[PDB]
């Protein structure tokens, strides 16, 4: 006799001209299983922030004091609409570019670039606010200093810093917008103020805005923050006459590569993979999937389908 | 089946409310690529099964007629 | 700018409580930049501290009158009131209303006007 | 409990001279967290000097002050007809111990 | 006995990869090339049609376009290319493209009077006409905004606020005016140095005028700048100005939930229903490819740039 | 024939004269998608008709040889 | 700022037309922000209105001298002229050129110098 | 046709006093569409007051005016030797009928 | 072999340091098109050579059986 | 009698999907991998070659780029990577990338003198030289712009204009100087507070200088900012400046018909005729795929990143 | 602003070289906006020019002393010194240190104090 | 080699009058590249006038200057008990030959 036979299994497939044929021992190339746990990439372990944002972490939110330092990482995990964020209303200039750059940093370290004792003619103690409390008493940030009049005045500030290290730095500072004319005299005697910051490739001048605004978190004032990067020989120069939030700590980076942020709330795990989805981790060998489009790393393609089954089988 | 693949596509959504046109551009690009890949995958499996199945068919009859 | 006015009852029998009110005109009581406090002054003696409340629900108390003290606030009628309990003979106090800045704190500058309270049977 | 004691008990002066009212302490307090007041009968005590030595808006040029560490002083420079009242020290801060003093008075010679 | 052969007539020549001319019978096509060249309706909700005006001219009340007051709800916008009327007074509208993108697909549009014209006891609201925006031979100005000038001899500082008590978002427009020289300012606003400051719970702004000599467009050596914002059901908006202020009078109420585009065409209107629309005409085809026009609004088949997509199912 | 399809692709040109680079990006994307779809559509027929005609030519003889 | 100048014939026979010329220095006739008008003044009587022309081709006229009046603009030699026809014996008077603002109108600011036109045979 | 009439015919005043020139109307005209002029022989009328009481640049502080509704009133403060001319009321507006008045004059007492 | 073609796809890299996101978008687009074209090119030969060897080897026997 | 065969003596093995390696006779490839390493013409018209200068240095007259005084129309630009000369004076050019995209594919380039050097009676035009742009051991400056300095002790207000009377568009450039302290200003321009203002029929602008202390690049502790615009056949441009002005001398006349990009490479010139150009070398192929270099100008075949695209027509 | 100081040796035997030094304070010697020059003065006669060096390595000389002149700079200790050879009897120098602006060049303004060099055996 | 000669040899003036010191030239020197100096014994010459007439910061309002092309001049207006020194011409430029003059002196009558 002739022919080949089989009597086992049940897997029906469809073709371009027929739509239901029983295929024996078929196989699939569609990824639809996953472990619902957040795990580790190729060596470098992710950065996990529980209830803080990037701006709150970098600037030293009092409620997020646990994240003192982390050596190095690959990407970032952050919940949707984190509760803490900035305690004082305001904004951070070029927030998205900073978040793009902070991903995939291969060296991170805190150093004291301007000590607290280098302000002999100013006041650095009574700069606390009631919108950033701590254990039932008012407080403020940790990496920045709000400077106000010491005796009765506010002398012009001319400070410079030379980058003698062998690595780049990330420096942050800010400005304050008041409520009316009578508020400024209580903090900075001078009525008309400015800031001026200059580096080799930077040039900037600012001035505050005074007006009436609504109430957010019990305050009608605002704050604006900025950032820059300097090179192993550059020097940064500051000049202020008022409304200055001077820096205390800077950061050291090496900046090789780029990545993105992840928004999810899944639990941590111990795995090794190449790509990660906001719902779980996948060790992928098939070239297609339908789990979730947004991804970090090398991942198979998105098809929006459930029935990719071809393999082989007689009859 | 691992014939050609990709390399390190980091995907996200980083745009504020004053840049909605660029977000629309990104969404259109993603939808287009999804359509390309779904058409390609579906048609590849649809044509692969027919040739698989008639390869599975003609071979046995030529095996038969080997006996001449 | 803020102005204050307190009024309040004068005579209370012993072992009962004590209740005052303090109305705020001008800036709202939901300001979030002030220290609404209470300060007593026994006649013939000096001053002393009782406790304050600021934005939120955060309060602090003096460790002399601690069990028998409570300060509460409301936003409807723009008032904050005090409820002293377990009154004794040595609880006569001309209760004040005081305000202070929280950022760049200076000395207390805006005070009320005074009201006399006597406790007896 | 930070207790503040005011060294002078009672000062009688003729117009023209200066007062040397002082204010000791038990534990060393800072210089940015101390103020002075002025109490007239009835209404309230008001603000005279905030910080170690810095006048308040409206205060005349006569009233000065000095001191640091644990030993603060004050001065009225010139005695004028108006000035006769009772003054109080304060230890405002975030140490949860806002304690005043026992006061000091000045009257006619 | 034979087999096949039943093809007898018709002529539907087609081609393949390795042979280029075969006579296949009862062929078929999946290329869209026939269309009804008329503008029609999209899923019941009728689009908005402006005949000879621009979006900025419509929203600001052009005196030459006063027939468009009632616009309940729509899907897309039909605006003829190179519209004539437009902004009668030269100038610009800040972030015109973002507003154009967002204004498409509004699910509730309504006009309300937020600040009545009797709410300016100490200013002037009648001497604000111009010769670049006429009306039946007499000079006029826009209708949704108010241009304020000095009343007796002065322009007292303005401090006005509005609290949103409705249950919908609103859209607000105001503006600034740029003079020509220093003599013009005194005859309109006594103060020589002016500013505007507008602040909300998420907004901050301060502006100043620019004074210089420029060219002539429509007999005016001056310009005008406009702005916009959106506020929330609980928030408030505050204003302050020392001069050069174009105060608001009307504000709109919107609901959003959607986004679309703008169609630039000049074709006639008709009665119809479809899913997608092309500038030249409409189409109601289910075949997956077309040839008519790339730019489209709605769900449409693909663009191939070809004429001969014939597939067929015929013997021989 | 409605195997796969797309949904709600609003297309327009909203870019001022100081944003020519983004307009060039949009034009490049549109031209690329045009190329992909024209190649796919005009090659799908060139292989569908051949197998269609071979189907016809194979059956018009296998049904004959059924007679034995 | 504008300065005006006018000149024309001093005697015209009846039933024919009448002509005048007004020349401006400084700004242009195509300014687009002015009211170029004409005003009469019979000797021994008051003022009167004849009509004005502004940017474009728009114009208005008095309900007394309507069918016998016309104002035209020429942009080459910075001139605008008036042509009154069907002259009667009661149309002898001084003649005036006038100008005014259109946004924030404040009356008539600048004036010409005047000229006498007497009609007879 | 809004006819405007000036109530006084001729006023003779010695130097020093004030004038009460007043021109009424037939239909009520707004207070933002009125003007006053001064006419000297030979030259052309100039502007004194525009609006209802606002003063034109160059005019001295002695010239004032008031009125609203249908009745208005001009008032010079002090008589100086130069002030002797003829004045006209005008009703400039966008009602398309600019009507002047018959005028009034002032001369030596 | 010129069944499909393109026209004037001038390309480059003209983006600043503060516009890294648009550069990332451009790189993603280029990589995607690379993947589409490499799949299409590496599959139009693998399935072509096989069917190239169909009337290469089948005609061999049918012209034989023509002789009857 | 048999059928088939005629096997040759070659070796052109290829691959399939269900089989890996078979011997193919007279194969063929459609993969482009050869080229010539030289730079030649594009459809006849010849590109522009700058050796050791940048675009911002050519369009302003770098002293060490004087060989380029007059060049006719062109197609694209060849600029060496990390070019040396560039801007001798530190600073920046506003909207550099838009201008760079604009300058490609210009169909008429010419130089005209719109403001002669004798048109500044009350200023100085001979003391504006710097040591950061030397020339044969003597300090110099650009050749297309004029740096203005006080004459006796004063910098009177400049009020100049230029009406375009030619039948073509023009490209105009100017700039502003940023001092380093409050004494350099009084030694150069007497006025302590300065401004500039530029106005056209479509453009408004007002700027002020910045005074501060910065680091050292090329010796100097100051910076420069440059700008550009285009005016229409019958429009006009107006300037007004109280100080810190870099006045224009020459302007460029263009017509424009398209756009292209720039090429960064260092290969030698050639003589050919190709539709498309690759930075490494030229290519004149018709096959639809290649692997040389992705960046290209002109119509080019596709990028596949592969080495063995062999299709062939071989028996057995 | 800058201040200069030269000092330097004194008597020198004939037919040999000569050497001075010039140290600056305030602005650096890498300023790149100055004309560091040398100017001599034969006693009882007028002044003369020798040459200057500005930023880079560029230099110029007076075509009378050209062969025997050399001006060099050293950024370490902020100095620039002069080396004159082939000294004869007619080379008594009171060599000055001078500075001048390079943009908006005015007259030379900041000079040193003066030092006498006498050459003899 | 632009040789510059100062025509006056020695001027003897009583206090009060003015000096007319001149400075000829061999080639036509521009009016933007010439200066003046004042040499007291010991220290140095110092700047007075640059270009043609622009005075130096600190120079009193008594020194003037004119001339162009080849023949410049100078003036001291009024004589004071201080003006006793020697003045030198200069031709600073980019002609690579900075040539001074021979000098001129003034002293008491």
């Amino acid at each position: 006799c002739i022919g080949y036979h089989a009597n086992n299994s049940t897997e029906q497939v469809d073709t371009i001209m027929e739509k239901n044929v029983t295929v024996t021992h078929a196989q699939d190339i569609l990824e639809k299983t996953h472990n619902g746990k957040l795990c580790d990439l190729n060596g470098v372990k992710p950065l996990i922030l529980k209830d803080c944002s990037v701006a709150g972490w970098l600037l030293g939110n009092p409620m997020c004091d646990e994240f003192i330092r982390v050596p190095e990482w690959s990407y970032i995990v952050e919940r949707a609409n984190p509760a803490n964020d900035l305690c004082f209303p305001g904004s951070l200039n070029d927030y998205e570019e900073l978040k793009h750059m902070l991903s995939r940093i291969n060296h991170f370290e805190k150093i004291q670039i301007i000590p607290k004792s280098s302000w002999p003619n100013h006041e650095t103690s009574l700069g606390v606010s009631a919108a950033c409390p701590y254990q039932g008493a008012p407080s403020f940030f940790r990496n920045v200093v709000w400077l106000i009049k010491k005796n009765d005045a506010y002398p012009t500030i001319k400070i410079s810093y030379n980058n003698t290290n062998r690595e780049d730095l990330l420096i942050l500072w800010g400005i304050h917008h008041s409520n009316n004319a009578e508020e400024q005299t209580n903090l900075y005697k001078n009525p008309i103020t400015y800031i001026s910051v200059g580096t080799s490739t930077l040039n900037q001048r600012l001035a505050p805005k005074i007006a009436t605004r609504s109430q957010v978190n019990g305050q009608r004032g605002r704050m604006d923050f900025f950032w820059t990067i300097l090179k192993p020989d550059d020097a940064i120069h500051f000049e202020s006459n008022g409304n200055f939030i001077a820096p205390e700590y800077a950061y050291k980076i090496v900046k090789k590569g780029d990545s993105t942020i992840m928004k999810s709330g899944v639990e941590y795990g111990h795995c090794n993979t190449k790509c990660q989805t906001p719902v779980g981790a996948i060790n992928s060998s098939m070239p297609f999937h339908n789990i979730h489009p947004l991804t970090i790393g090398e991942c198979p393609k998105y098809v929006k389908s459930n029935k990719l089954v071809l393999a082989t089988g007689l009859r | 089946i691992d014939k050609m693949n990709t390399q390190f596509e980091a995907v996200g959504r980083e745009f504020n409310n004053l840049e909605r046109r660029i977000e629309n551009l990104n969404k259109k690009m993603e939808d287009g690529f999804l359509d390309v890949w779904t058409y390609n995958a579906e048609l590849l499996v649809l044509m692969e099964n027919e040739r698989t199945l008639d390869f599975h068919d003609s071979n046995v009859k030529n095996l038969y007629d080997k006996v001449r | 700018q803020v102005q204050l006015q307190e009024s309040g009852p004068g005579l209370v029998k012993p072992s009962e409580t004590l209740s005052l009110t303090c109305t705020v005109s001008g800036d709202s009581v939901s300001s979030g930049d002030y220290f609404w406090s209470w300060i007593r002054q026994p006649p013939g003696k000096g001053l002393e501290w009782i406790g304050y409340i600021f934005y939120g629900g955060n309060t602090k108390y003096n460790p002399s009158l601690k069990s028998r003290v409570a300060i509460s606030v409301d936003t409807s009628k723009d008032q904050f009131s005090l409820k002293l309990t377990s009154v004794t003979a040595a609880d006569t106090a001309v209760y004040y209303c005081a305000t202070s800045y929280i950022t760049g704190i200076q000395g207390v500058d805006y005070w009320g006007q005074g009201t006399l309270i006597t406790v007896s049977s | 409990e930070i207790v503040l004691t005011q060294s002078p008990g009672t000062l009688s002066l003729s117009p023209g001279e200066r007062a040397t009212l002082s204010c000791r302490a038990s534990q060393s307090v800072s210089s940015s967290f101390l103020a002075w007041y002025q109490q007239k009968p009835g209404q309230a005590p008001k603000l005279l000097i905030y910080g170690a030595s810095s006048r308040a808006t409206g205060i005349p040029d006569r009233f000065s002050g000095s001191g640091s560490g644990t030993d603060f002083t004050l001065t009225i420079s010139r005695l004028e007809p108006e000035d006769f009242a009772v003054y109080y020290c304060q230890q405002y801060g975030y140490s949860l111990t806002w304690t005043f003093g026992q006061g000091t008075k000045v009257e006619i010679k």
